[PDB]
This record gives C-alpha cells, sequence and structure tokens, in this order.
C-alpha cells in the first residue's frame, strides 16, 4: 500500500541522573501518512502535557516528528513512547534504556 | 562553504474535513526559517529564525498571498489527481513538493530543485537542465504532456536561476549561519563473555557525522550497531555506534568520530 | 521568497 | 488549471 511505518527512538536530551531533571524525547520518523498518535507514559501513566512538534517532512517524502517532555529519572521509574499510526493495526509501544 | 535553500509544501485531504490543509516550510541551509499553516488562526507566514524578524511587513504581505495562490492551485491538483488514478471519494491523499536552489562556495548557482510527490511517491520532478520533466507514473504523463505544451518549465527555471539565487544571497547576508558545534565524544561500557562498547557522539551540528569502530586498523562491521542520527531538541544531534568484543581485551579497539566541524577525526578509546 | 506555481 |  501506500503506508510507510513510522520508526521510533527513546531517549533524554542530557544525560541521565537519577533526581535531575531531564527532557525525555520519542522521535518519531518514516511514516506516511502524516497523521499520527503520540502518548509519552510515564509508570503507563500519561503524560500530561507533552510537547510536539510542528509537521515536517524529509527529502524521501516520508514524515517525522519530535515529541518531548519534562522528567526527572530515578532508579525504578519506567518511560515509554507509545505511537498510533494507519500503517499499523495495533499502537507500538518503545520503553526508555537509559543507555541507549 | 555551500548554501541551499528550500521551501517543503503539503496539502492533505481527508474524508471528514471539506478542504485540504496546506503547509509549506522555507529552509535555508536546511534550517527552517519560515512556515505557512492554514490550520492557523489566521493564516500568514511567519519567522521560524530570529534573524527573519528583520524583514518588513510587506514582505510577510507578498509571502502571504503566495503561500494562499499555493495552497488553491494545491486544491485544485489534489482533485484532478482524485480523478488520474480513478481514485473514489472517503479516503485521504497528500501532495507534497520540494523547491529550491543549491549554491557553491562560490555563491554560484549549482543546481535547482522542483519534485512533487502523490501519496508520498514520485509523480514528477523537473530534470536538473530544467526544461524537461521526469514522470515515471502513466497517471503522470497526462501532467507531464500538459506541462510540456504549456512552458511550465521555463516558468519554473527563471525562479530557480532567478529569485531563488537572489534571495538566498540576500537570506545569507542578514545571517551572516555558518556555525558548526563540533561532536563530543565518549564510549560506555556495558558487561553484558563479553562487554558491549558504546561509542557516543553530542551536542554536534550538523547531523550529518560518521562514527566508525577499530580493530587493528580493520574497521569493523561484524555486527556494529548504530541508532539514527537523532535531534536532542535544543538544535543539536546524538548519534552512538557499538560493537560486540570479548572481555578484558578493551583497550583493542577505538572509536573515530567524523564530522565537518571538527579541526580532524576523533579518534577514542574506553578509558 | 517562496515560489509561485505555474497556473 | 493545477496538474493541470
Amino acid at each position: 500500500g501506500i503506508q510507510k511505518t513510522p520508526q521510533i527512538q527513546v531517549y533524554s536530551r542530557h544525560p541521565p541522573e537519577n533526581g535531575k531533571p531531564n527532557i525525555l524525547n520519542c522521535y518519531v520518523t518514516q511514516f506516511h501518512p502524516p497523521h499520527i498518535e503520540i502518548q509519552m507514559l510515564k509508570n503507563g501513566k500519561k503524560i500530561p502535557k507533552v510537547e510536539m512538534s510542528d509537521m515536517s517532512f524529509s527529502k524521501d517524502w516520508s514524515f517525522y516528528i519530535l515529541a518531548h517532555t519534562e522528567f526527572t529519572p530515578t532508579e525504578t521509574d519506567t518511560y515509554a513512547c507509545r505511537v498510533k499510526h494507519d500503517s499499523m493495526a495495533e499502537p507500538k509501544t518503545v520503553y526508555w534504556d537509559r543507555d541507549m | 562553504g555551500p548554501h541551499s535553500m528550500r521551501y517543503f509544501e503539503t496539502a492533505v485531504s481527508r474524508p471528514g474535513l471539506e478542504e485540504p490543509r496546506y503547509i509549506s516550510v522555507g529552509y535555508v541551509d536546511n534550517k527552517e526559517f519560515v512556515r505557512f499553516d492554514s490550520d492557523a488562526e489566521n493564516p500568514r507566514y511567519e519567522p521560524r529564525a530570529p534573524w527573519m524578524e528583520q524583514e518588513g511587513p510587506e514582505y510577510w504581505e507578498r509571502e502571504t498571498q503566495k503561500a494562499k495562490g499555493q495552497e488553491q492551485w494545491f486544491r485544485v491538483s489534489l482533485r484532478n489527481l482524485l480523478g488520474y488514478y480513478n481514485q473514489s471519494a472517503g479516503g485521504s491523499h497528500t501532495l507534497q513538493q520540494m523547491s529550491g536552489c543549491d549554491l557553491g562556495s562560490d555563491w554560484r548557482l549549482l543546481r535547482g530543485y522542483l519534485q512533487f510527490a502523490y501519496e508520498g511517491r514520485d509523480y514528477i520532478a523537473l530534470n536538473e537542465d530544467l526544461k524537461t520533466w521526469t514522470a515515471a507514473d502513466m497517471a503522470a504523463q497526462i501532467t507531464r504532456r500538459k506541462w510540456e505544451q504549456s512552458g511550465a518549465a521555463e516558468h519554473y527555471k527563471a525562479y530557480l536561476e532567478g529569485e531563488c539565487v537572489e534571495w538566498l544571497h540576500r537570506y545569507l547576508k542578514n545571517g551572516n549561519l555558518l556555525r558548526t558545534d563540533s561532536p563530543k565524544a565518549h564510549v560506555t561500557h556495558h558487561p553484558r563473555g563479553e562487554v558491549t562498547l558504546r561509542c557516543w557522539a553530542l551536542g554536534f551540528y550538523p547531523a550529518d557525522i560518521t562514527l566508525t569502530w577499530q580493530l587493528n586498523g580493520e574497521e569493523l562491521t561484524q555486527d556494529m550497531e548504530l541508532v539514527e542520527t537523532r535531534p536532542a531538541g535544543d538544535g543539536t544531534f546524538q548519534k552512538w555506534a557499538s560493537v560486540v568484543v570479548p572481555l578484558g581485551k578493551e583497550q583493542n579497539y577505538t572509536c573515530r568520530v567524523y564530522h565537518e566541524g571538527l579541526p580532524e577525526p576523533l579518534t577514542l578509546r574506553w578509558e | 521568497f517562496a515560489p509561485g506555481n505555474y497556473p | 488549471g493545477g496538474l493541470s
């Protein structure tokens, strides 16, 4: 078909240190059509005010977007990015690994 | 160094919406500097970099009327494309365009660009000679014939060779943009018998960068794992690359980082 | 300086 | 008068 399945990365702006506030990024790329849903999660809960960049596309015509929010990592708290897109039957979840 | 200007334009129709949404994004040296969005409160071109607020009100009035024209043009084009591809009502459709010019380090025009895509796939593009058209789809031959007979290429050639260059020159003077941020690199150690070595590159701009791992002079592709270069969110980019190594003999492996901002490529070992 | 497509 |  015409659909292009998004690629996803989850990562912080600055090197993670437990207890120090930081920015968590969810970087979603290479998808078509441009409509998309991105939710950022902490321990399964919706993170309330996730900032979303404006629509842009790359030279291969595929669209991309960066979601981000403020967060303070700890030892045990989990963070993930969950994406909904017409290229997939079900939403895709990618978990945050502080080493990547 | 070389320079460039680009306008990336998109029109999207949906079933529940009754007119399509038009978005245009201007780029100078691959950095966003203007944007227009038909969904906006009162649609207008807006500056997206501080150095563009220099332009007076009549500049933004002219650009805005051009965008409003592009919007009508895209709207008509989406309708004709439904006919060309025998598509019925009830679906979502996308029409994109890229145009602009590349300048060499001498500020002379190297090449112009004008490309279109429908449903995210190549539809028609102006050839590098700026006189002829390339179209692959059978449906796109209808367009190519119409454009060949109407001298549309002459119109675009005048823009790409004239205004695109003249205005880019002006933009570069108004922002004289030359900034590059070099990568700061470190290698982390991930005892997984083995440990994983991960070479990090952070804080660099532009995004283009190359990471390599070497063992005794040989670059190692035996499962050199990467990630796609990603934005930190502050204008800089991140990247890393990793190798699988037997534990203990860590000092046998070096990471190298190449980037146009560096005086010379970095060389890194885990310390 | 945005382009204007050929009408 | 568009594409086309």
